[PDB]
Formats: structure tokens, C-alpha cells, sequence
């Protein structure tokens, strides 16, 4: 049978719909932890899998395989892409992903292909999941009721700020850039001294970001602007 | 939107929920072994009439019935027993019937079935020592953990 | 295959049913169609697949002026209504081909 | 002694979850409509047929019989009369317990006995009172009236309906209804009862025709009855029965019946020639004009879709009815041609008033084996050339594209595949939107033309355009993207009511034999609890009745719609201290302010919190003084992973939405199940702890050996399936799109996919996130 | 093993006396391995009976392949016709 | 040898093709990955062999010259006659080699 139906109330579900999903659940980062849901499912396949970063290498197919046939139910190139983007010594700071093979340079040549190559963990990327066994965190289910994932990592690590994120959503957006770890531990120190900190005590240990290329920093007035509001603009320039 | 100060304090709150719940569970798991060490500790003093009453029982769910059936004395491990103050290493979960009332223990269905499991070569003089060793390092962690 | 003829006006088609091992049935009826293009076989008039859940069934007009049987037996010739299969059996016997 | 007196009494005390309904008087007919249906049980295999129904003018019904009596023995177990067995222990049960006085006679072996019973309690022991030569069971009841109210009285009619049907079902059997205040007496009595009841429902419109098909066969333990006739009116009624038990929405054997007669009719029609004498053609709707038919089918074990029965969801029965339908129903047009002649006279008629309500078309030139056309590579065309015959399909992928070129009907439907996301017509130049090959190839297939200046929309090549996307999130927005475009380019195209939208199912579940398609959560949900509540009987205490399936379903139903509602709000208050509140007394606002009870009250309320807890929390009251009428509010606190949090409830709460609900649900849960609490399967026992623990029991027997399978695209589906669930015509249902206002259209349309994004950030914002924090 | 009615032990022997539970020592435990032992020379001497003749080897492949062909034997779908 | 040790069984629940050919590729076969996906096609078709080993869940192409769909869009299983292949496989009855 037939039923008729008005066009903006389709309108207004699919589109709703469609934002809320993207928003909450592809593009934008955790602030506990920092990351994306397919960052997290990657970690936690890799570390089932027993893949641990003073043993053996294991080939790329296997490890793509395992997550989009238990966790993830998307594609297959685009998960090889996410996983090729954290192992570049020129991307990320510190790198969570220890690679064996072709992966790219910066002189923009790409990477080969995942018949080709092997991975397995970082030594850093086991801080990230420390005392996971032990009930500090909660667990979800997957598309199918089947299996069950972590919602957030119990990290270590303030990985949020010492690896940056930059993500487009639907209306929004975010771009944050790295930092460095030291001075990162220091202001964390120094709050857990003070609790009443201001913004000007914070920049003796945090004086702005530290990208993995060097290069220079032009100015300062746009940190600043950034580390009190959270909008600011800054200029890189080359050596 | 948020800016410096707001990362760094949801890192700290991220980290402080986590070791509590750390706390807890290694907690519990310390006070659910020694629950098991002690009756297993009780037993080994009353090793005859244990084997008789068990040769007797035509069923295992016989012998399990009987073994809780009556309270069995304390003998030489009354000592150990008193160094434990108050209940700092009682379960949550457990009536306030069992366990020692005076001077004689009373058992559980849990503490008679893994009484059924024992193998023969932990009658040896020194697989017994080893008990009274975990139960004091039991003891220390579980103050540590309470502190 | 087979030839049906109407009881009104005396018009006959042909019917088939089943094709032989290893044949592709879009590149047969494309082949069928291009040869028919150039006049190669006579007595063709339309050509059309109506295969549906009950099983396959290719519809294949004949005009007015021709019987069926010399058709059939022009596609049997020229088409791949009929196949050869050259049979050569060799195997691996205590790691040796045989 | 005495059990039987505590488990009449506690189902004294909740009579509506044993009865139904006590105040329109449904209870009252059902407990009449029980025992009729015990004594036709009786009935079926006695010596005779005839059953005796009065009603008096006392405010009582006396029914009586011509089987074997009941017997009178003694019962070895209890060591007291069969008969009182049979009656009152642990469903004439429940009419005993609800009627002052119930009039027990046995009338065997020559003799007459008498006993009574007052409340369910006997006063005597069967004893013999006189002496006699027939067998057979006289029963009268007065029911009581403090119990039963509003009512008081039996209408004529609903019997008579009743009886009449199971006449005409049950052949053979006669039945005698009577009534005493005013003096009526009405016999009903058929040998071709379904026959008889085709004749009486086809009496007061014109049949066309004397003969009415009829037939009654049986195979593999299915018995199958079907009788019809065309009358001359314009509306078809179709009867269904399964067991005696009609269904008001069809199952199985309707699906088969329909699609036998639809076939059976074009097939016929096609070799008479008829068909090619008018330049016409039927459809299934045609043939079912003006029809009446019953339909009444046997069935060891029935399995239903609810409680409430209404739908057959057995398999193997569609298969049965249609074949037997198909295999008979050819004959009759051949012994019977002469009325086979109107039938088509009246079926072709209406073809061609359906023909002449259409527009205007020309023919238009396919894509063949022969000929291009100019047309797309990629499109998969048809053979039907005239447009308003003609279906085009546009699926999501090349996947989805090849499983729909597979398994469709290829006389007159089309496929024509997208490939990745669609260009935003909205944000894009007429020149971009022109050079895109996508939308090229899409206006190059429609055939309309583009650019209001060579817009004609009387040369559309198809008149239905369906879009079938996968069910997710991904599908919503190129949806939405497909709309735009036609509602901004062909706005013509969407008044006139050309545009379609596809409905795949979601789930699959499948136990052994039995199979079913389930379309979302809402559905898979009710399955669940249906499937859970099927042999399982529910008693309060060691002594009561099983309670009846209706009210478990509407509890559960209850149950579930509350649950979604605290979930929902989890956000502003802890979901343990909410599910507490169910099983606590009503705080009235007129305790607002004794400030004694308000005191009492959160004190049991935390202490009940702190008693059943197995994480590491604690819990906290306090009473807080406000200056405004004195009133006194209750403050909880808790402390979970270390944080310390006050969540106060003030006088707006006392007054809402959400308490009220959870108040008028835990009425009906506050002592319901006393200490006893036993649930039976078939052969086994189990003791239950609370509702919900028996409720999970259920749920996990119930699982035993079931397979569910869910779809994640449609390039997950064999072709078969794909077909037989969206694309066949009989079996298919859609969405037609309309325009309501025309006026804030366009303002949607430029607000959603429009350049600006402040504007979509805003409705998002206000829309979606804090709207649904507070859904008062 | 026995020599003169006195039992002798081996190392894997005494292992296996060492880990033996508490709860074996009721009255079932007793005859169980009476039972197993029993079914375990049973079966000892119908596998030895294999080993020693042909025939009884050919039996056993017989009946396996007529249980295969009578689980998973179908009809013919092809025809074979003269020239 | 993969779906035995997998416990991909003809009675339980359909696997991720992406899942068997990863353990195929990253364990025993040291080649590419697409030409072992259109070897485990072939071995699921009804019209290319006389008894199936694979059973499949999907589209997995026509007689009519489709092709079946990538492996990130089907699921497969082993057939109920291909556990007569593999019988008393753990009782030392064949060889093994690295
Ligand atoms: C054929 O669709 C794609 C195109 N095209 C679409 C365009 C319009 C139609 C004519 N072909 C062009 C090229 C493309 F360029 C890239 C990808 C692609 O990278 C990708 C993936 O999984 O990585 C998947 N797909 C398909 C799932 C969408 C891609
Ligand atoms: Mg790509
Ligand atoms: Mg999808
Ligand atoms: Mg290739």
C-alpha cells in the first residue's frame, strides 16, 4: 500500500540524522584521550591481536582485515590511509605506529601498497592502554551485539595537545597543532600545585606549539590570543 | 570551545577517576583470595577426620552437604587468625554467621567445594609453609590499598 | 532447442532452454544480433531474452518466408549453439606429471 | 482446605488481569463465551448435536448440553468428588469465583444428581437426587454484581453473532438461543455451513451468478475450505478463520489466496483470447471487485504475531492454500462457462473505466538488443513502450545496482545506478551543474530537458521514479540530495505525484522451520516480547491461575515505554535512584509540608539504595527549609568514583510528566507477586525472585536456538530476497511525496543547503541538541 | 607392572598418584575406572582384530563409501545420445 | 585450511570475506590478495561446479556475464560436503610441511 508523506519533515529527519551522526561519531575528537572512533578500534584490534612492539612484525592485510570484519563496517582503503597517517615521522609528533617497508616520504611520493608492507606497535602507544584488564573504563557493542569495544582509553599521555587533531564536520570544525611533552608534564604539574593558576603562570612552562618540521614562528600575539580565547592565527615560515 | 586550562583540568579529573576504580578492584580481588587461603588454612589441621567423613560419602554433593554441617575447632591457626583486626579482610558480601564465632569456623558452600579440589602433594611439610607467607603479604596490601 | 508453430497463423518461433558449458548468454545474443546485422543468416525478424524465475527462455522470430530448420541449423553452425571440448587429462603422480 | 481459599482469593483480588475488562461488560460475555466453548468441546464428540442457551430475566444464563455428562468419581488424590476437581482447581475457575452461586448437574447412568456451589466454596458433596435415562450437563450461573458493574445485563445480539458463526464453521451442529424477558427463540442449524455463509452474507446485494465455488480438501495435516462469489457491487470483504479464531488482518493465507486468484484469472483470460479482443489488460484489483469469500483453515499449532492473535505468521500455510487454489479453481471456469462469461464482462468493464481516468502519453523508443537510442551506457532499459506502464529504479551502488539487475522483472522495469555522492545543485553555478557528468546522464535518461527554456514535462519517459537507498546514516543525505534536485530543477515532476521512496526491511529471524522479515527496532522489539510470552505460565503465588496474555503484553509494553523515558533523561538524574521510585509510595504535594513524613520517606528511600548495591557508591539524605508557604524539599547525595554530587528535588518535579508516569506504572507492580513466585514451562519449574528476574529467564529460554541476521547494505542480499521483500508488486509498500505549504519550503530548503553556515549551525544547535534535553 | 603379585610404579606413574583430587575418593569414583577400563580393552582388541587381515580393512571402506553415496548422491542432469 | 582453523563451520554464522583473505594472505600464501579473492568466487558458483565447497551470502554474479561484488560487501561459510574432505584430519593421517 501506499501512504503519502510531506517533504519537509523527510527533509528535516534525514538531515538531522545525518549532522548528529557525523558530528558525535566520526569527526571530532574526545577530549579525554584524543581520538577518533577509528583510532580507538585500531589500538584496541592491534592489541588483542597480541601485536606487541618487542615481537615479530605482522602483515598490514591481516590487521585490516581483523578490524573492519569485527569493529569497523566501512571500507577497507580508507583504514589502510588512517593507519598509514601514524607512522610518519613528518605527521605526528610522536608516532604510535612502528613500520617495516615503503611508507612514504616528504617529498610527497605515496605509499605502497598493503600486499607490500607490516606494522605493530609503538612502545609509547602501550601507555595509552595501561591497566586496561583492571575495570577502569566502560565497554559498548559493536553493530552487531557480538563483540564489545572500549568508549575511552585509560591514557597516560595527554595526547590531545601533544599530537594536535584537525577534523570537518557538518557546521563545525576543529584544528589544533602539536606540542611538546615536557613542558606539557610541567604546566600539569604546576597546576596540580596551584588549582587557581591563571593563564600567564601556564605560559612560563608552555611558551606554544612545537611542530614535527621546525621551521620558525613569526610573532606571538596570536598565541596568546589562542591560549585565552581559543581562536587565534599564527605564521610559519620557512629556514 | 574550550581553552588551556580546561584540557589540562579534564586530564587531571581523567586520571583521578581512574586510579580510584584501579583501587577498588585490586581491592576486592585481594579480599576474595583471602577468603579462600583461610578456609583452605583451617583444613589442613583437621586432615583425619576430613578424610574420614569424606571416604564415607557415597556422592560428592553428599560430601559437600556434610562438610557444612557443623563447626569444625580452629586448632593451630587461631594465632594468625587473631593477628587479622577486626574485618579488614572480609568480604562485603558475606553474612555475618559465617566465618569464626567462638573459637570454632564456620564454612561456606564455595569453601567446602574448593576444600573437594585439594590435590595430595599440598600435604607436604613444605607446601604448607606458603600459606601463612601469601596470607601476610595479603594483609599488607590490602592496609596499603585501604590507606 | 525447439520450433513451435501457432495453430491460428501458422508463424513459428524458437525456443531455448539450455546452453552449452562455459558460454556467456549477453555475448552470445550480442553475437546472434551482430551477425543478423549483416544479413548473414536469413529468416531472423526480432530477437529478445524473456528468462525469469521459472527458467531461461530466448525468443527467436522467423519470418514469413523461411523454415525453421534450416535457421537452427545455421546457428547451430556459425554461433556457439554447439562447442567442442577437448579433453587431456594429466595429473601429479609421486610429484611427476603423468 | 485452605489453598483453594487463598488462590480464590487472590484472583479475587485482581479480577481484571484474569477476566479482561469489568466495565464494559467484555469479562462478562467472555466467561458466557468460555463456557459455550467448553461445552462444544464436549459437543463435538457426543452422540448428538444440540446445545441448549436461555436467557433469563433473573440477570443469568443457564447452558445445557447433549454429551457425556461429566463424570461423577472420586479423585485418589484429594479424596474428594472428580467433579469438584474439575471445577474449582488450580477456566471455569475464574466464572465460579466471580459468580455468588453456580447450579452444578450430572444427569449419567440413569440417575440425576444436584450440588451447588456459593463463591467457588462447595456447600455439599455430589449426592443423588432422582433418577433418569438421558446423559448430558446442565450449568446456570448468577454472577456477582459488586465485582461486575456498569453492565448487569447480556445483549441478544452478541451471542447471536457468536453462535451463528460457529453454526456455520462447526457443520452439523445445531444451536438453540432463548431469552426469557421477552420471549424469542432462534435456531440455527446448516449442513454447507461456509456454503450456507457465503449464501447469507451475499443476500442482501444482487449476485450475478447461481454457482458458487466451493471446495474442502486436506494435506499434510492442513484442512483448507474456500467458497466465493461475485455480487454486483464495487467493495470486496474477505473472512479469514484459523481454528475457529477469526483475523481481522489477514496472514499467510490471504498472500496465497490473492495471488492463486490473480493468477488463475490472467492465465484463463490470456488463452481464451478475451484479453486480445479490447486493447486492455486486468490487474489483481480489477478481478477483486465486488467479492465475497471466507476462508477458514485447520492448524495443529498456530503461531501468531501477538497475543492478540489478528495475524498468522506461519510458512508453510501460504504454500498449501495457494496450491490447493491454483489446482482446482482452472476446472471450475471450464464446467461452469456460462457464468465464467459475466465475470470477465464485469472484470474488463472496470479495466477500461481504469483506462480512460489516465492522461495523455505518446510512445516512446526503448533501448534494445538492435538499437542504442542514444542513451546511456549504463542503463538497464525495458520493454514496455508505453510510458505510463513503466517503472525506473535508482539505487545507491554498483553493487546494489547488479543485485537489482538481477532479480527484476525486465518486461517493465528499469535500473539505473549512482556511483559515489551526488553534485549539491543548491551551492553549484547552472554551468557546473551542466558539465557534471552524474546529473548529465540522469537528465539524458528522464528525458524531460533542462534549463526553462526546453522544459516539457509531457515527454517524461517513465511515470514512477523510485529511489532505493541503503538503510543507514549514508543514505539519508544523498536522500536528501536527490530531493533537492527535483524539488529545485522539476518542480512539475513533484506536484503532479511522480516521485517514490522504497522500504527494505532490516532483520531476519529464523528458528528451525519458521522465518520472518522484521522492518525496524519498534517491530523487532514487539516480536521479542511476544516470542517470550508463548508456553509460560506466570502465577503470584503456589495456588493461583496463570494470568492471561493481554495484560502481560500491555504491563511489558508499559514497562518498556517507561524505561525509554528514564533513560532518556539520564542526563540530570542517577538511572538507580529513578528505578527506585517505582517501587516506593507516592509523595503527595499535600506532604510538602508536615516535614515528619518528608523525613520518613527519604530515609527509607536511601536506606533501600544503600541495601542493594554491588559497585562502590554511597548514598545520603537531606531535608532543605524554604521560605515560600514553609515548604520542605528532599536533597540526595551521592559519591561514585570519588566525586560527591546533590541532586535536589524541589516542587516542580513533584508536579510533572515523568513522576506522574512513573507513579501510574508502579501501581500496578506493588505487590503483585507474592513470596511463592513460580513460573512453569511445559515440564519444568522455577522459583522467581522479582519481575524482572523472571522476565530475563524468559528472555534467555526463549533464545535457545534462534538465528538472527541483520543487513548492513542492500549488496548484503541475495537477488531473491531482494525482490521478493521491494521490488515485487504484491508484496511492496511505499511512500508518495507531496507539498504541503510551498512557502516555508523554501526557506527550509535555502536554510539546510544553503552557502551560509551560520543559519545550519543555529537549527542544528537549537534543533538537535537542546530540544532533546528537555522533552517536556 | 605385576611381576609376582607386587605392583611396580614408573616416574610419569607417581606423577599422576600425586595429582590426585579429594573428592575421588567417594564410592562412584571407584567404579568408574572399572567401567572405562573395561571399554577401553573392548575397544583395545576390536582395533588389533583391523590390523591383522585384509579383508577386514576392505569391509570398513566399504561401508564408508556406501554411506557417502547414500548421503550425497543426486540425479543426472545431462544426456548422452548417438550421433 | 584457513576457514578450518578459523572455526568457520557450515552450521554457525556467516564471516567478513576481508577476514579470510587477510589470514590467507598473512599466514600462507605469499601473493596478492585480489586473485585469491576470484579463486574463493569460482568455488561458490552453482554454474561452474558440479558440487559447491563455499557457501555464500551475497551477489556473487550470473550466468547472464556479471560479476560478483568486492570483497567488502559478502560473506561466506564452508559447505556442508566440504567437511568430508578434511575428516579425521587431526589423528596423524597426512604430512605436514613449513
Ligand atoms: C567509483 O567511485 C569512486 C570514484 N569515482 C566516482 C566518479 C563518478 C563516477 C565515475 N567514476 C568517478 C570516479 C573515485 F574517484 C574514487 C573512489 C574511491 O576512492 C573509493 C574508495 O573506497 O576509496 C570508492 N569509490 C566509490 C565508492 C564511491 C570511488
Ligand atoms: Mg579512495
Ligand atoms: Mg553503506
Ligand atoms: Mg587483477
Amino acid at each position: 500500500e501506499i501512504t503519502p508523506v510531506n517533504i519537509e519533515e523527510e527533509l528535516k529527519s534525514s538531515y538531522l540524522d545525518y549532522a548528529m551522526s557525523v558530528i558525535v561519531g566520526r569527526a571530532l575528537p574526545d577530549v579525554r584521550d584524543g581520538l577518533k572512533p577509528v583510532h580507538r578500534r585500531v589500538l584496541y584490534a592491534m592489541n588483542v591481536l597480541g601485536n606487541d612492539w618487542n615481537k615479530a612484525y605482522k602483515k598490514s592485510a591481516r590487521v585490516v582485515g581483523d578490524v573492519i570484519g569485527k569493529y569497523h563496517p566501512h571500507g577497507d582503503s580508507a583504514v589502510y590511509d588512517t593507519i598509514v597517517r601514524m607512522a610518519q615521522p613528518f605527521s605526528l609528533r610522536y608516532m604510535l605506529v612502528d613500520g617495516q617497508g615503503n611508507f612514504g616520504s616528504i617529498d610527497g611520493d605515496s605509499a605502497a601498497a598493503m600486499r607490500y608492507t607490516e606494522i605493530r606497535l609503538a612502545k609509547i602507544a602501550h601507555e595509552l592502554m595501561a591497566d586496561l584488564e583492571k575495570e577502569t573504563v566502560d565497554f559498548v557493542d559493536n553493530y552487531d551485539g557480538t563483540e564489545k569495544i572500549p568508549d575511552v582509553m585509560p591514557t597516560k599521555i595527554p595526547n590531545l595537545l601533544v599530537n594536535g587533531s584537525s577534523g570537518i564536520a557538518v557546521g563545525m570544525a576543529t584544528n589544533i597543532p602539536p606540542h611538546n611533552l615536557t613542558e606539557v608534564i610541567n604546566g600539569c604539574l604546576a597546576y596540580i600545585d596551584d588549582e587557581d593558576i591563571s593563564i600567564e603562570g601556564l605560559m612560563e612552562h608552555i611558551p606554544g606549539p612545537d611542530f614535527p618540521t621546525a621551521a620558525i614562528i613569526n610573532g606571538r600575539r596570536g598565541i596568546e590570543e589562542a591560549y585565552r580565547t581559543g581562536r587565534g592565527k599564527v605564521y610559519i615560515r620557512a629556514r | 570551545i574550550m581553552n588551556l586550562k580546561d584540557i589540562i583540568a579534564a586530564f587531571v579529573r581523567h586520571r583521578r577517576e581512574v586510579v580510584t576504580r584501579r583501587t577498588i578492584f585490586e581491592l576486592r580481588k585481594a579480599r576474595d583470595r583471602a577468603h579462600i587461603l583461610e578456609a583452605l588454612a583451617v583444613a589442613l589441621a583437621n586432615i583425619d577426620p576430613i578424610i574420614e567423613l569424606i571416604r564415607h560419602a557415597p556422592t560428592p554433593a553428599e560430601a559437600k552437604t556434610a562438610l557444612v554441617a557443623n563447626p569444625w575447632q580452629l586448632g593451630n591457626v587461631a594465632a594468625m587468625l587473631e593477628r587479622a583486626g577486626d574485618d579488614a579482610a572480609r568480604p562485603e558480601w558475606l553474612e555475618p554467621e559465617f566465618g569464626v564465632r567462638d573459637g570454632l569456623y564456620y564454612l561456606t558452600e564455595q569453601q567446602a567445594q574448593a576444600i573437594l579440589d585439594l590435590r595430595l602433594q599440598k600435604l607436604t611439610g613444605l607446601e604448607h609453609e606458603k600459606l601463612l607467607d601469601e596470607y601476610k603479604e595479603l594483609l599488607d596490601q590490602i592496609a596499603e590499598l585501604l590507606r | 532447442a525447439e520450433v513451435e508453430v501457432d495453430a491460428k497463423t501458422g508463424r513459428e518461433t524458437i525456443i531455448v532452454h539450455e546452453i552449452p558449458y562455459q558460454v556467456n548468454k549477453a555475448r552470445l545474443i550480442e553475437k546472434i544480433a551482430e551477425l543478423v546485422k549483416e544479413k548473414r543468416v536469413e529468416g531472423i525478424s526480432a530477437l529478445r531474452d524473456e528468462s525469469d524465475k521459472d527458467g531461461m527462455r530466448i525468443v527467436i522470430e522467423v519470418k514469413r518466408d523461411a523454415v525453421g530448420e534450416v535457421v537452427l541449423n545455421n546457428l547451430y553452425s556459425q554461433t556457439q549453439l554447439q562447442v567442442s571440448f577437448g579433453i587431456n587429462m594429466v595429473a601429479l603422480h609421486h610429484g611427476q606429471p603423468k | 482446605s485452605i489453598k483453594v481459599l487463598k488462590g480464590l482469593d487472590a484472583v479475587r483480588k485482581r479480577p481484571g488481569m484474569y477476566i479482561g475488562d469489568t466495565d464494559d461488560g467484555t469479562g462478562l460475555h467472555h466467561m458466557v463465551f468460555e463456557v459455550v466453548d467448553n461445552a462444544i468441546d464436549e459437543a463435538l464428540a457426543g452422540h448428538c448435536k444440540e446445545i441448549i442457551v436461555t436467557i433469563h430475566a433473573d440477570n443469568s444464563v443457564s447452558v445445557q448440553d447433549d454429551g457425556r455428562g461429566i463424570p461423577t468419581g472420586i479423585h485418589p488424590e484429594e479424596g474428594v468428588s472428580a467433579a469438584e476437581v474439575i471445577m474449582t482447581v488450580l477456566g471455569v475457575s475464574v466464572v465460579n469465583a466471580l459468580s455468588q452461586k453456580l447450579e452444578l448437574v450430572i444427569q449419567r447412568e440413569g440417575k440425576i444428581h444436584r450440588q451447588i456451589y456459593e463463591h467457588g466454596v462447595p456447600q455439599a458433596p455430589l449426592a443423588v437426587t432422582g433418577e433418569t435415562e438421558k446423559t448430558g450437563t446442565m450449568v446456570r450461573f448468577w454472577p456477582s454484581l459488586e465485582t461486575f458493574t456498569n453492565v448487569t445485563e447480556f445483549e441478544y445480539e452478541i451471542l447471536a453473532k457468536r453462535l451463528r458463526e460457529l453454526s456455520f464453521l462447526n457443520s452439523g451442529v445445531s444451536i438453540r438461543l432463548r431469552d426469557k424477558r421477552d420471549g424469542k427463540e432462534d435456531h440455527f442449524h446448516y449442513e454447507g455451513g461456509i456454503k450456507a455463509f457465503v449464501e447469507y452474507l451475499n443476500k442482501n446485494k444482487t449476485p450475478i451468478h447461481p454457482n458458487i465455488f466451493y471446495f474442502s480438501t486436506e494435506k499434510d495435516g492442513i484442512g483448507v475450505e474456500v467458497a466465493l462469489q461475485w455480487n454486483d457491487g464495487f467493495q470486496e470483504n474477505i473472512y479469514c478463520f484459523t481454528n475457529n479464531i477469526p483475523q481481522r488482518d489477514g496472514g499467510t493465507h490471504l498472500a496465497g489466496f490473492r495471488a492463486a486468484m490473480t493468477r488463475t484469472l490472467n492465465a484463463y483470460m490470456d488463452k481464451e483470447g478475451y484479453s486480445k479482443k479490447a486493447k486492455v489488460s486486468a490487474t489483481g484489483d480489477d478481478a477483486r471487485e465486488g467479492l465475497i469469500a471466507v476462508v477458514s483453515v485447520k492448524v495443529p499449532d498456530p503461531k501468531f504475531s501477538s497475543q492478540t492473535k489478528d495475524k498468522l505468521v506461519s510458512s508453510e500455510v501460504k504454500s498449501a492454500v495457494e496450491q490447493q487454489m491454483n489446482e482446482l479453481l482452472a476446472e471450475y471456469l471450464l464446467e461452469n462457462p456460462t457464468d465464467a462469461k459475466i465475470v470477465v464482462g464485469k472484470i474488463i468493464d472496470a479495466a477500461r473505466a481504469r483506462e480512460a481516468a489516465r492522461r495523455a502519453r505518446e510512445m516512446t523508443r526503448r533501448k534494445g538488443a538492435l538499437d542504442l537510442a542514444g542513451l546511456p551506457g549504463k542503463l538497464a532499459d525495458c520493454q514496455e513502450r508505453d510510458p505510463a506502464l513503466s517503472e525506473l529504479y535508482l539505487v545507491e551502488g554498483d553493487s546494489a545496482g547488479g543485485s537489482a539487475k538481477q532479480g527484476r522483472n525486465r518486461k517493465n522495469q528499469a535500473i539505473l545506478p549512482l556511483k559515489g555522492k551526488i553534485l549539491n545543485v543548491e551551492k553549484a553555478r547552472f554551468d557546473k551543474m551542466l558539465s557534471s557528468q552524474e546529473v548529465a546522464t540522469l537528465i539524458t535518461a528522464l528525458g524531460c530537458g533542462i534549463g526553462r527554456d526546453e522544459y516539457n514535462p509531457d515527454k517524461l519517459r517513465y511515470h514512477s521514479i523510485i529511489i532505493m537507498t541503503d538503510a543507514d546514516v549514508d543514505g539519508s543525505h544523498i536522500r536528501t540530495l536527490l530531493l533537492t534536485f527535483f524539488y529545485r530543477q522539476m518542480p512539475e515532476i513533484v506536484e503532479r505525484g511522480h516521485v517514490y521512496i522504497a522500504q527494505p526491511p532490516l532483520y531476519k529471524v529464523k528458528k528451525g522451520k519458521q522465518e520472518q522479515y522484521i522492518k525496524d527496532d519498534e517491530a523487532m522489539d514487539q516480536y521479542q516480547i511476544s516470542i517470550a510470552l508463548d508456553g509460560a505460565t506466570l502465577h503470584t503465588n503456589a495456588s493461583a491461575p496463570a494470568l492471561a496474555g493481554e495484560a502481560l503484553e500491555k504491563l511489558v509494553s508499559e514497562y518498556n515505554a517507561t524505561q525509554k523515558m528514564i533513560n532518556r533523561m539520564e542526563r540530570r538524574y542517577p538511572k538507580a535512584m529513578l528505578k527506585e521510585l517505582i517501587y516506593q509510595p507516592t509523595l503527595t504535594e499535600a506532604d510538602l509540608s508536615d516535614e515528619q513524613t518528608v523525613t520518613r520517606w527519604v530515609n527509607a528511600l536511601v536506606s533501600e539504595l544503600n541495601d542493594k548495591e554491588q559497585h562502590g557508591s554511597q548514598w545520603k539524605f537531606d531535608v532543605h527549609t524554604n521560605a515560600e508557604q514553609n515548604l520542605f524539599e528532599p536533597i540526595v547525595r551521592v559519591r561514585t568514583h570519588g566525586v560527591d554530587t546533590d541532586y535536589p528535588l524541589d516542587h516542580e518535579f513533584i508536579t510533572g510528566g515523568e513522576y506522574r508516569r512513573i507513579c501510574t506504572l508502579g501501581e500496578k507492580l506493588r505487590g503483585l507477586l507474592e513470596e511463592d513466585a513460580f513460573i512453569e514451562r511445559g515440564e519444568r519449574r522455577q522459583p522467581v525472585a522479582s519481575f524482572e528476574q523472571a522476565l530475563d529467564w524468559l528472555v534467555k529460554e526463549s533464545r535457545r536456538g534462534l538465528s538472527i541476521q541483520r543487513y548492513k547494505g542492500l549488496g548484503e542480499m541475495n537477488p531473491e530476497q531482494l525482490w521478493e521483500t521491494t521490488m515485487d508488486p504484491e508484496s511492496r509498500r511505499m511512500l508518495r511525496v507531496t507539498v504541503k505549504d510551498a512557502i516555508a519550503a523554501d526557506q527550509l530548503f535555502t536554510t539546510l543547503m544553503g552557502d551560509a553556515v551560520e543559519p545550519r549551525r543555529a537549527f542544528i544547535e537549537e534543533n538537535a541538541l537542546k530540544a532533546a534535553n528537555i522533552d517536556i | 607392572g605385576v611381576r609376582d603379585g607386587l605392583y611396580y610404579l614408573t616416574e610419569q606413574q607417581a606423577q599422576a598418584i600425586l595429582d590426585l583430587r579429594l573428592q575421588k575418593l567417594t564410592g562412584l569414583e571407584h567404579e568408574k575406572l572399572l567401567d572405562e577400563y573395561k571399554e577401553l580393552l573392548d575397544q583395545i582388541a576390536e582395533l588389533l582384530r583391523i590390523l591383522g587381515s585384509a579383508d577386514r580393512l576392505m569391509e570398513v571402506i566399504r561401508e564408508e563409501l556406501e554411506l557417502v553415496r547414500e548421503q550425497f548422491g543426486d540425479k543426472r542432469r545431462t544426456e548422452i545420445t548417438a550421433n
